[PDB]
């Protein structure tokens, strides 16, 4: 049981009890996906018109 | 009309605790992966506790208690006692064991050396038996050598052997008294009336290991006497105490019984406070099995206690009924044989 | 503003839609003119869902009418709400389709389609936020059934990403006007389940038998059995036209209701059963609402399982009492939802009750014992086409013999298709 | 001075956010229409609760938030709400039609075509700040647009505030307050696509909120307005110490140093007590004994789990109102004998302790009663994992089937990305595990 770094202010005050010692990807890499996603998204949906138009 | 899943098809127990429930034709069986139950009779290993009491207006009930394997295995056994105050190192009614890891594999090697070592010096009897979780492996050596050599051959404890246990006079065998303990979902502890002793049908000798393991299977392979003084080598409580009453001029409930209602109120209430399901989301109700050996000065050891036990073939009618009245009934309510265990 | 522009084709469409809009400007209070006379400003809230605002207040219905015949289109025009649709909106031919699916799809209805196209054009142009199109229709004639079809192939082609919903009336031999309506139904099936996202499956055998066995009424009319349409159109529609913590739109419901594209054909339940002054209470409404009686697709529900189930209650009362009644359904009968689908029943509870009722329950499922609408129809189909019997009608309006075939396939692989979830 | 920039995504974000703002201006004094007359300093100053506030040359205190949905009705109430005065109206953005409940509708389709906007206005805010510590995020596992757009403006912020912190307030789905089944799958791609890039995560499971709802609060059925206002009490604990002066957690790196010892394990569970009704007349005010005993209780924690089965990593006890260190350090040696509080061995066993006098604000007219003291713990438990089982589970189930998945697909999703984020969730159990283990 020890009490570590009292601080104290007009708000309030804070303290540490210790018990017991101790035993990115860039901007293209996302863009790339992205317009990927589209791609795929384009070519699903021009193969459903190649579809309505046969 | 109730809900209930199973998830263990090998639980002799529960198969009939299943059957009385459909039986009663309020209780509807499910498929074992169904979410919508209101009780589940699960599996011994890697219960899922994390996804009960999660279903809006479902009221969930489970026949396990999780945390309670630090009951139940051999070395978390010996590790509870040792570390909690409420049982404590100094507990006069547990064998004091050790646990001891392989070497191939904290550790108490040396603390059970030293103990051992000083038995040979003060002329005392110094007989050990190891054995673990992993049995049907259990040796019974006087010398230490030979003990940890067969350890390094998973986790095993050493405990100091019954060296002078209680012997029944006709026939000097050695008995195993198992009494079934419930405990419900508001954690009372009830006691099941009825008990049995696995005796042994070998004399009992100083110097084998038939005479001095009496384990059903055990009893029933490699001892051929099996059946000769009791049936199945299996005593019940009625005869075991007339014995008592004939030879010993006292009674089970005082000589013995006494002891065992004690031992099994010390550990459940040691860890209530870690399994106890009272403000939890799910409740947890399950049915213990707790294996004493007598002394012949009539004291009372916890050998090990069983998480899924295996009731007798005559009281499972009776018990498996206990079960849905006190455990399953008292939460899930439809259209005594135990002894409770009061404490606070 | 999520608008949605309704179509209805075909005498079935057109007789079936007329009383859906009659039904729902009552609820808005929307007079035959076309003037708003109602009350609660909760009419108004989303009442550009289905209407369109003119000059001097006036509110005109979104909707479409087209037939290859004016015969009905002229009923509806001097019916009771005949002077509330745009007279531009009566899009219709002269010859008909003669209960022919070929006439509707590829002869008759080709000639009259790109016309009814502006019509569509001209509403969705005006949509701030246009999220699909209804139609109203029958399977078993040939213009709601073949023109349809047709109508909603080009729409989807237009349209390809708003949701296509349909009310399709299922044909039965109980109720019926021609032998060829099997054929009719199979070839339009084939064309739902490519091109809608969420049809209600409305079986006239189903109709037939709530007002005969449960209405007690000896000789059904169609305007019985189109009383118990305008209920569940009333009733399936009610969180689309009504506010609610839910911002429901078509989209959502399709997400929701469709694990599987094919799979997106409902069973439609209603509560009370209707043709009448004691109140019904909430577990009333959930156990008629759940009862096969109260199925508008004439299938059982306890011969399969349900995928998805969406449940709309109408009326002041407790909401907590509506999630214990719904929450003892699904976990008394745990057998006939599927396990794979955690939480497949959502509850959306209206204040607004409809027209005559205090308290009502709507009751949207997608269940695989649909199959068994589909697989009655495919067996009326292939006792005629085995012989090749009224074939005629067909071929000789261009198709051929393989169309059929194709057909019958796709009709029998989605009774595959809704079986295997059914294990 | 160092400024946090809020961000509220989604319905259950701008909702959410909406309530923590009102509390916030409720704490700091700030009225309705921005106006703050304890401020003396007008149009300026660099206090502690500026770094919510920037400040006008009129004195209207406006937050540093930005609130996106792609849908205009939830924010729309924002603008013609009691507090439409605060904001102005660039930091409310709003689209045209929501995802439907679809991650990748609101990742790769419609996020997409706004996520360049959003960022802009973010940037309008970051420029406005003389040092910007991080970002706090706001949004939902479930809706299409609290997941997917989320998980692409976290992407994004990564790129363009690479030295800033992001902290996450994050609602995990419950099906007594649900709005769609796909939320299993919903969940597992935007945490699959976040971890790598949230720095601290405060998950609110809606179950653990309807029930303290119902059993504290004796409310039939909780509304989002009951859920939210008990929400915005955990929030405002667990940022009172960047709003008001303190020494404890005062800058959002100070979350991670203090519980987050494993990046990929930044995930503490929150625990509040007490919950009041104020429909009563008078209750009897909790201890500070009593109030810290209640955060080893699993009906206060906002994830219904169980602690006792997992190991700690750390532990704050954040208190607001008449709390004295003597008290706290008395509590905690009765605590620590009576509850089975386990730590792992390479951490020490101790408690950050942090006190505010100023007790906990409520909204008038309210379902929470004012009380004298209350406590928020943040513990690293490794019994959170439960939540992630749960969830995976449910997961599994639906994708074994392949149910609704071609509702991403269509948006342009691989079922390849499906599998590769429930591996990523696979491994986050395994650790969980490794942490855990006996
Ligand atoms: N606590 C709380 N949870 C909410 C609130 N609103 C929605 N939720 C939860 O959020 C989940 C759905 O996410 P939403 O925020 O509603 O959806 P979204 O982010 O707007 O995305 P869309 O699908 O486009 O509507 C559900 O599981 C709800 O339980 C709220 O106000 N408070
Ligand atoms: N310290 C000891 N002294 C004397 N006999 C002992 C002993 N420890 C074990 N035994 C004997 O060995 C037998 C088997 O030991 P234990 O009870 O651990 O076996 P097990 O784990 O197979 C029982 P269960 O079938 O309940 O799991 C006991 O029944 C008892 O006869
Ligand atoms: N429920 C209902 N079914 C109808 C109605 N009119 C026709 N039907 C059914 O629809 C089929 C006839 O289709 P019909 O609408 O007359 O063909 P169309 O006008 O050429 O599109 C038959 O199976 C009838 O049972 C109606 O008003 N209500
Ligand atoms: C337009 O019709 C409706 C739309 C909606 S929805 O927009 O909220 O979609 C959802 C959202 C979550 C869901 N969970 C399940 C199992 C289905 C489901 C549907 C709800 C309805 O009633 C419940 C509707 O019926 C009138
Ligand atoms: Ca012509
Ligand atoms: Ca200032
Ligand atoms: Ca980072
Ligand atoms: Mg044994
Ligand atoms: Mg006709
Ligand atoms: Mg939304």
């Amino acid at each position: 049981m020890e009490v570590i770094e009292l601080n104290k202010c007009t708000s309030g005050q804070s303290f540490e009890v210790i018990l017991k010692p101790p035993s990115d990807p860039s901007l293209e890499e996302i863009q790339k996906k992205l317009e990927a996603a589209e791609e795929r998204r384009k070519y699903q949906e021009a193969e459903l018109l190649k579809h309505l138009a046969e | 009309m109730y809900t209930f899943v199973v998830r263990d098809e090998n639980s002799s127990v529960y198969a009939e605790v299943s059957r009385l429930l459909l039986a009663t034709g309020q209780w509807k069986r499910l498929r074992k992966d169904n979410p919508r139950f209101n009780l589940m009779l699960g599996e011994r290993n890697r219960l899922p506790f994390g996804r009960l009491g999660h279903e809006p207006g479902l009221v969930q009930l489970v026949n396990y208690y999780r945390g309670a394997d630090k009951l139940c295995r051999k070395a978390s056994l010996v590790k509870l006692i040792k570390t909690s105050p409420e049982l404590s190192e100094s507990c006069t009614w547990f064998p004091e064991s050790y646990v001891i890891y392989p070497t191939n594999l904290t550790d108490e090697r040396e603390v059970f050396l030293a103990a051992y070592n000083r038995r040979r010096e003060g002329r005392e009897g110094n007989v050990w038996i190891a054995k673990s979780s992993a049995g049907a492996g259990i040796l019974i050596s006087s010398e230490a050598s030979e003990l940890l050599d067969f350890i390094d051959e998973q986790v095993h404890v050493i405990q100091k052997y019954l060296e002078k246990p209680l012997l029944l006079e006709p026939g000097h065998r050695k008995f195993d008294i198992r009494s079934w303990v419930l405990v419900d979902h508001l954690y009372n502890i009830y006691l099941y009336r009825e008990g049995v002793l696995r005796t042994s049908s070998e004399p009992y000798n100083s110097a084998d290991k038939t005479c001095h393991l009496t384990n059903h299977c055990i009893q029933k392979e490699y001892s051929k006497n099996y059946g000769r003084y009791e049936e199945g080598n299996e005593m019940f409580f009625e005869e075991f105490n007339q014995y008592l009453m004939d030879a010993l001029n006292t009674t089970l409930e005082n000589s013995i019984l006494l002891q065992i209602k004690h031992i099994i109120r010390s550990c459940l209430m040691c860890i209530e406070p870690a399994i106890s399901t009272k403000h939890l989301h799910y409740q947890s109700f399950q049915l213990f099995g707790f294996d004493f050996m007598v002394d012949e000065e009539l004291k009372v050891w916890l050998i090990e206690v069983n998480g899924a036990p295996a009731c007798a073939q005559k009281l499972y009618a009776e018990l498996c009924q206990g079960i849905v009245d006190v455990a399953i009934s008292s939460v899930f309510p439809l259209a005594s044989i135990f002894i409770k265990l009061h404490h606070h | 503003m999520r608008e949605i522009v309704h179509i209805q084709a075909g005498q079935c469409g057109n007789q079936i839609g007329a009383k859906f809009w009659e039904v729902i400007s009552d609820e808005h209070g929307i007079d035959p003119t076309g003037s708003y006379h109602g009350d609660s400003d909760l009419q108004l809230e989303r009442i550009n869902v289905y209407y369109n605002e003119a000059t001097g207040n006036k509110y005109v219905p979104r909707a479409i009418l087209v037939d290859l015949e004016p015969g009905t289109m002229d009923s509806v025009r001097s019916g009771p709400f005949g002077q509330i649709f745009r007279p531009d909106n009566f899009v219709f031919g002269q010859s008909g389709a003669g209960n022919n699916w070929a006439k509707g799809h590829y002869t008759e209805g080709a000639e009259l389609v790109d016309s009814v196209l502006d019509v569509v054009r001209k509403e969705s142009e005006s949509c701030d936020c246009l999220q699909g199109f209804q139609l109203t229709h029958s399977l078993g004639g040939g213009t709601g059934s073949g023109m349809g079809t047709l109508l909603i192939s080009k729409i989807r082609e237009e349209y390809p990403d708003r949701i296509m919903n349909t009310f399709s009336v299922m044909p039965s031999p109980k109720v019926s006007d021609t032998v060829v309506e099997p054929y009719n139904a199979t070839l339009s099936v084939h064309q739902l389940v490519e091109n809608t996202d969420e049809t209600y499956c409305i079986d006239n055998e189903a109709l037939y038998d709530i007002c005969f066995r449960t209405l007690k009424l000896t000789t059904p009319t169609y305007g019985d059995l189109n009383h118990l349409v305008s209920a569940t159109m009333s009733g399936v529609t009610t969180c689309l036209r009504f506010p609610g913590q839910l911002n429901a739109d078509l989209r959502k419901l399709a997400v929701n209701m469709v694990p599987f594209p094919r799979l997106h054909f409902f069973m439609p339940g209603f509560a009370p059963l209707t043709s009448q002054y004691r109140a019904l209470t909430v577990p009333e409404l959930t156990q008629q609402m759940f009862d096969s009686k109260n199925m508008m697709a004439a299938c059982d529900p306890r011969h399969g399982r349900y995928l998805t189930v969406a449940a709309i209650f109408r009326g002041r009362m407790s909401m907590k009492e509506v999630d214990e009644q719904m929450l003892n359904v699904q976990n008394k009968n745990s057998s006939y939802f599927v396990e794979w689908i955690p939480n497949n029943v959502k509850t959306a509870v209206c204040d607004i009750p409809p027209r005559g009722l205090k308290m009502s329950a709507t009751f949207i499922g997608n269940s695989t014992a649909i199959q068994e609408l589909f697989k009655r129809i495919s067996e009326q189909f292939t006792a005629m086409f085995r012989r090749k019997a009224f074939l005629h009608w067909y071929t000789g309006e261009g198709m051929d013999e393989m169309e059929f075939t194709e057909a019958e396939s796709n009709m029998n692989d989605l009774v595959s298709e809704y079986q295997q979830y059914q294990d | 001075m160092r400024e946090c920039i809020s961000i509220h995504v989604g319905q259950a974000g701008v909702q959410i956010g909406n309530a923590c703002w009102e509390l916030y201006c409720l704490e700091h004094g700030i009225q309705p229409d921005g106006q703050m007359p304890s401020d003396k300093t007008i149009g300026g100053g660099d206090d502690s609760f500026n770094t919510f506030f920037s400040e006008t040359g009129a004195g209207k205190h406006v937050p540093r938030a930005v609130f996106v949905d792609l849908e205009p009705t939830v924010i729309d109430e924002v603008r013609t709400g009691t507090y439409r005065q605060l904001f102005h109206p660039e930091q409310l953005i709003t689209g045209k039609e929501d995802a439907a409940n679809n991650y990748a509708r609101g990742h790769y389709t419609i996020g997409k075509e706004i996520i360049d906007l959003v960022l802009d206005r973010i940037r309008k805010l970051a420029d406005q700040c003389t040092g910007l510590q991080g970002f706090l995020v706001f949004h939902s596992f479930g809706g299409g647009t609290g997941s997917g757009f989320t998980s692409l403006l976290m992407e994004r912020l990564s790129v363009d505030y690479g030295k800033k912190s992001k902290l996450e307030f994050s609602i995990y789905p419950a099906p007594q307050v649900s709005t769609a089944v796909v939320e299993p799958y919903n969940s597992i791609l935007t945490t699959h696509t976040t971890l790598e890039h949230s720095d601290c995560a405060f998950m609110v499971d809606n179950e653990a909120i309807y029930d303290i709802c119902r059993r504290n609060l004796d409310i039939e059925r909780p509304t989002y307005t009951n859920l939210n206002r008990l929400i915005s009490q955990i929030v405002s604990s667990i940022t009172a110490s960047l709003r008001f002066d303190g020494a404890l957690n005062v800058d959002l790196t100070e979350f991670q140093t203090n519980l987050v010892p494993y990046p990929r394990i930044h995930f503490p569970l929150a625990t509040y007590a007490p919950v009041i009704s104020a429909e009563k007349a008078y209750h009897e005010q909790l201890s500070v004994a009593e109030i810290t005993n209640a955060c080893f209780e699993p009906a206060n924690q906002m994830v219904k789990c169980d602690p006792r089965h997992g190991k700690y990593m750390a532990c704050c006890l954040l208190y607001r109102g008449d709390v004295v260190p003597k008290d706290v350090n008395a509590a905690i040696a009765t605590i620590k004998t009576k509850r089975s509080i386990q730590f792992v061995d390479w951490c020490p066993t101790g408690f950050k302790v942090g006190i505010n006098y100023q007790p906990p604000t409520v909204v008038p007219g309210g379902d929470l009663a004012k009380v004298q003291r209350a406590v928020c713990m943040l513990s690293n438990t490794t019994a959170i994992a439960e939540a992630w089982a749960r969830l995976d589970h449910k997961f599994d189930l639906m994708y074994a089937k392949r149910a609704f998945v071609h509702w991403y697909v269509g948006e342009g999703m691989e079922e390849g990305e499906f599998s590769e984020a429930r591996e990523d969730m696979a491994a986050l159990e395994k650790d969980y595990e490794e942490v855990g283990v006996d």
